């Protein structure tokens, strides 16, 4: 009965181990034998019975070793093995930090790895040079004088140079000299960064990477940039692992010291929260793991596609092209090569995201390439689309607009800039139908679109397409209205 | 190479595990030629006992390597069985002349021996001597058939 | 603090039951502690296999008597194989039903057969990969056929084998 | 310590035996004079013990067997392939074409109301599918399932899952510089399929390969997400018909039904431009039923329509297109 | 590789073990157990519990309470009579195993007819075996 | 680095094999320089050197426990020790052990070397008195031959 | 054995020399009986 049955493993309670070996006892030497409280052959068989009944429950514990459910320990493993998931062992936190310096500090000074303890168990994951990791600046106040201007174009790798003077220190002048930095920086990088940057002509200060109150949130991605009369506060990016394996976690803005305070040092923060380590992981995050892994692709085209939007701060666009028999192609390609093309995604942390691709698959192409450790260290490549800027004309019949009431217009052709990489068309009755839809209802519309810095004459109603490595682009001071 | 280590460390292993416990009527293997006594006999080889005599029973069990027992008929003699353990224990029988029961020595005991004139013997075993040998050793049983064989050709 | 696997030999079970002897009423005779050890102990022989009946039943430990249907079941032959490779092979063809032949995930497949150090891969442009292998504990021809297995479908693939570097 | 698991299999001690050491034991702690026959005191007692500690061993012995493939029955069935992740499939419900109702909506397809088993005739559909009995869920669990993605298993399982009507499949590579013996362009892979559709196992396979359209075959069908196309191929194309001899005592009706059944499985399960091997034939002769029923065999294949000449006892293989199917009104048996 | 040493240790610990019990009864005091349960005493315990005589003799009487108490005669004596101490050696009158060279009249037990074996064949056995090959 | 440890162990194999099958007597050394004994040099204690026992004197002392002396008395002889003679406490000699209770006799073991009265099983080259030319006696071997002499003509 | 190309099988009287070797079936005599060895079973790959 409570042995092996039709419906799985059972487990007998004492009472009746009991009474059935007491029954036997009785059928042994008929019903005149005594087997309660005061016979010694009562306590013998008691006491031998308890025992039987723990192999019982480890019998039973045996049986469900081996199941879907009651796996355990070393034997869950072997249950879950034949579908190839192990276990995780100890983990290491990992995150990046930021950190202000002083005006004084050179550029070319670089944080030696091994001397330096963000926290009590922080560390600077490696080597880290000042250059070419800032990430945020601001500028205010005391800064006469002749003023050099660097910077590394984010798509080209050409160094670009500014001069200017600041004849005043302070007005009009001063304002001036801020939009022309700003125009300057601009003009490279990408077109999500003037957004955060303004000037604050109240106080005369400028302000890079911060928000409208006034907090530090980042330029989209690590850049060069320097002053030969090193003015205003320069920020910092960077990379830290914890010391030893292990449970550890870390908020938004926890992060605080530094044990050996380097010179000029000034703050130390956080941007967002780490990924925490995590002790040996346990049966029940196990089982999860084992239930979720439908969404694991990976070394697929639609994969490859979708890990990219979700593993880069940025990313906007990404396209792929292929070229595999024998031949450059048309579009200039090696024989068996892959191309992916990005937009605002970096290099160092897109370049990572990339080993996804299946094993064997060359890939690399491109014309900005990076070095991956795996060990053996390899190199990948890849490039970024070079924007082009439209100027577009409107002209329409009937009521006169007011100003402030073009805004919504001109954001409403913030379309222009969701065309794809080489597949982008216009397709100017698109354009029509948003600008007849981001207004009240209620004559006449026509929509004129040229390069920038074109003659007028170069107004047309064809639509446009990119080029092979172009993406569209548009501000939204380079638009026009006229009324007919 | 390691293995052959390993063999060594093995096979010593278990000679000495056999000369620690040994069985008292047994003596070990070692790796040469020689053989190696137990301890149960390295004792009582030389001469080792406990001194009070216990009485002979007949229905009595002995279990230990080194007493005496004293046997009666009033011709006493004492007796030990060496390989008598707890593990292993014999039985006293009607009389200790019919196995491992051995008798105590004396200048007496001797007496069971045969002497060197005209000793009478209860089966005696001798080296078969080579055919044709007409000295004064001691033929055995299968050499005069061995030598009848040639006769009856 | 404590294993989260409680199949193991009870801990002193001799002695327990002997502790339910209601006030040494028996303790110090010699008469029944000699009937009641030698009936327990016989349930300490029983006890002890318990646990082998579980434990030698895992992949990792199964002997090659009883490994065969563990493969059975999995539709992996013994074919030619002899018993230490042939764990190695179940273990290769099971982890295969997880995995994407990344060059990071290749590298982790061949690392449970050569030990830390012993194995290592170059790439190369039009679809070349090598493995190189240099602390082999096992006769390698048996176990290429799977080697193969577990690389997208258009590699072109090299083996070289040496003792050391 | 010649008991329970040893590798070799499982070992069961009888009743009697655990009697013998036990009664040894116990005499070595008291001595030889100790009465221990039959309907002694002492005996009794022993016996008792003996008996409730005897029903440990087998149940010991009926939890292994009950776990082995051999000895699976029942709901035990269930959990062991239930450890693999598959589990038995349910009331099965019927599909028509235009008791029933409309599967979904219609404009300018048809599924049963009832739950199970079921106006099934052309010209008033999958009938049948009660439960699924173990004897094809055996069959069932020859399958295997992974996540894995670009590699030749990862292929196969997820046709085998999805693509509808797929019934067999194979893939042949060639992985070098040069045109293999199959014309295969270097660095190009194949991939041929029984069954099915063509508009959908492109579709199940794009989302399966890695990021290199590799495919080559005899029919293409392009897909987007940027534009490509998919290649593949199928066979069909062969039905085989079969003649044995046999001397002894003959098999009666019922045997050559299990006979021919059982042959038919074999020769089905061959894979695609596969090779029957004329040995195996006969080894499944002798094990679909009792040994000891005949003293001699032979079996001989030949496609249908073929006169009766043609018949052959040597291995048999199929082209690279073909696929080898038997049917009944074949398997013509005889006494030599 | 070497990694049969998972057998060794069943014979290191035992060895272990085996060494502790030789050091007990070689350095014991005034004892040693065996995996059969048996004890094996220590030297130091061994040499007292081991025979002893009381060493002066006694003048004979043939009169008797001691098994360990010696007596004087004339050779020493002692109860199991049994003499303990006479002058003759033992060597001159048995017969080693060994090459003997028996005197007199020595006698066996008559073997059975007809065994050819390494037994002894006696006088009155080969006579009677004679007579059947003279028939 | 194993090789290291399989180093040690290769070498430890041959101490422990030697220190097993150490002849009679075999001194094994250790790392440390310290000397281990064979077993059977272990086994000495027991082993009771009787060595021809050094003759009784009047004056000196005894060291060891296990070695015999040589006494005489006014008529027989002897063989004497003191189980508690030890260094740092030997026994010192005297005129005669019969009262110097610190000294006890001993007996000799070999009886081994004899043929029992009972089924003896010999081995060499025994030998007999020709028989008389006989019923119960042991013929030799030239006394059957020469019985047979006769017979062949 | 595991399922799975060719097999054969020979069968001869022991000590006879390897030309012996035949596949026809073999029957005892009248007081003969059958008898095997595992040590007189040989393996050939072809």
């Amino acid at each position: 009965n409570y042995g092996l049955t039709g419906s799985g493993f059972n487990l007998p309670p004492m009472d009746d181990l009991v009474q059935e070996t007491k029954k036997t006892f009785k059928s042994a030497f008929g019903e005149d034998f005594n087997t309660e409280s005061n016979s010694v052959a009562d306590k013998l068989i008691q006491i031998f019975n308890e025992r039987e009944y723990q192999l019982w429950l480890l019998m039973g514990s045996v049986y469900y070793a081996q199941t879907m459910q009651g796996a355990e320990g070393i034997y869950l493993d072997d249950l879950l093995g034949k579908r190839g998931i192990y276990r995780l062992g100890k983990t290491r936190s990992t995150g990046t930090v930021v950190m202000t310096i002083d005006s004084s500090v050179p550029y070319n000074m670089i944080y030696s790895a091994a001397t330096y303890t963000i926290d009590t168990d922080y560390e600077l994951s490696s080597d880290v040079q000042v250059a070419g990791n800032i990430v945020a600046q601001l500028i205010k106040g005391t800064d006469v004088g002749t003023y050099r201007l660097q910077i590394q174009n984010t798509t080209d790798q050409s160094v670009k140079t500014l001069s200017l003077n600041l004849t005043a220190t302070s007005g009009q002048p001063l304002i001036t000299f801020f939009g022309q930095i700003k125009d300057f920086i601009v003009n490279n990088t990408i077109l999500s960064n003037q957004d955060r940057i303004w000037i604050d002509s109240t106080e005369g200060a400028l302000y890079i990477g911060y928000d409208t109150n006034k907090i530090m949130i980042g330029l989209s991605s690590r850049v060069d940039f320097r002053t030969n009369p090193m003015a205003g506060t320069r920020s910092i990016s960077m990379d830290v692992r914890s010391i030893e394996p292990g449970y550890i976690s870390r908020d938004v803005h926890s992060v605080r010291s530094i044990n050996p305070t380097p010179g000029g040092f000034v703050d130390i923060d956080n941007l967002s929260a780490f990924i925490d380590g995590s002790d040996v992981e346990s049966d029940n995050e196990y089982r999860i793991r084992a239930a979720t892994s439908i969404s694991e692709g990976k070394a697929t085209r639609p994969a490859i596609l979708a890990a990219l939007l979700n593993k880069v701060e940025g990313i906007e666009k990404v396209r792929i092209f292929n070229n595999n028999t024998d031949k450059t192609n048309s579009l200039g390609i090696p024989p068996y090569r892959f191309m992916v093309v990005c937009y605002g995604g970096g290099t160092a942390e897109i370049s990572q995201v990339l080993y996804d691709t299946i094993a064997t698959s060359n890939n690399t192409y491109g014309d900005t390439f990076y070095d991956i450790t795996t060990d053996q260290v390899e190199r990948i490549w890849h490039t970024k689309a070079a924007a082009r800027q439209l100027a577009i004309r409107v002209r329409y019949r009937g009521r006169p607009l007011s100003l402030t009431e073009e805004t919504a217009i001109a954001n409403g052709l913030a379309t222009a800039v969701n065309g794809t990489m080489i597949a982008g068309t216009l397709y100017n009755v698109r354009l029509v139908g948003t600008v007849m839809s981001s207004t009240s209802p209620d004559t006449q519309v026509y929509v004129d679109i040229k390069n920038k810095g074109q003659p007028d004459s170069a107004y047309v109603n064809t639509d446009v397409t990119a080029s092979t490595t172009q993406v569209l682009s548009l501000e939204l001071e380079d638009v026009i209205f006229s009324q007919i | 190479d390691a293995d052959k280590a390993v063999d060594q460390i093995i096979e010593d292993s278990k000679r000495l595990h056999i000369v620690v416990n040994g069985t008292g009527t047994e003596q070990a293997v070692a790796e040469d030629g020689s053989l190696l006594p137990s301890v149960r006999k390295a004792l009582i080889d030389n001469l080792y006992f406990k001194t009070p005599p216990l009485p002979w029973r007949n229905g009595g069990s002995v279990n230990e390597f080194n007493q005496l027992y004293s046997f009666t008929d009033g011709n006493t003699t004492w007796w030990y069985a060496p390989g008598a353990t707890v593990s292993n224990p014999v039985v006293m029988r009607d009389s200790p002349i019919n196995g491992k029961f051995k008798v105590f020595l004396d200048k007496t005991n001797a007496d069971i021996y045969a002497p060197l004139n005209s000793p009478n013997f209860v089966n005696p075993r001798v080296p078969t001597p080579a055919p044709g040998d007409n000295s004064q050793s001691i033929p055995t049983t299968g050499w005069v058939q061995s030598e009848m064989e040639g006769l009856e050709d | 603090l404590k294993d989260v696997n409680h199949i193991h030999p009870l801990p002193d079970f001799v002695r327990g039951g002997f502790d339910y002897v209601p006030s040494d009423i028996f303790s110090g005779k010699e008469n029944f502690e000699q009937t009641l050890r030698i009936l327990l102990e016989r349930l300490e022989f029983i006890d002890q296999k318990m646990v082998e009946l579980a434990e030698l039943r895992t992949t990792l430990n199964a002997e090659d008597a009883i490994l065969d249907e563990i493969g059975r079941q999995l539709g992996i032959y013994r074919n030619g194989l002899n018993d230490p490779e042939y764990r190695a092979v179940i273990m290769i063809l099971t982890g295969n039903n997880s995995k994407s032949g990344t060059r990071a995930d290749i590298i982790a497949t061949l690392k449970q057969l050569f030990g830390e150090d012993g194995v290592t891969t170059y790439k190369g442009y039009n679809y070349r990969l090598d493995i190189n292998i240099f602390n082999t504990c096992m006769e390698v021809t048996d176990i290429l056929p799977e080697i193969i297995d577990m690389l997208p479908l258009v590699t072109h693939l090299r083996v070289v084998e040496n003792q050391g570097y």
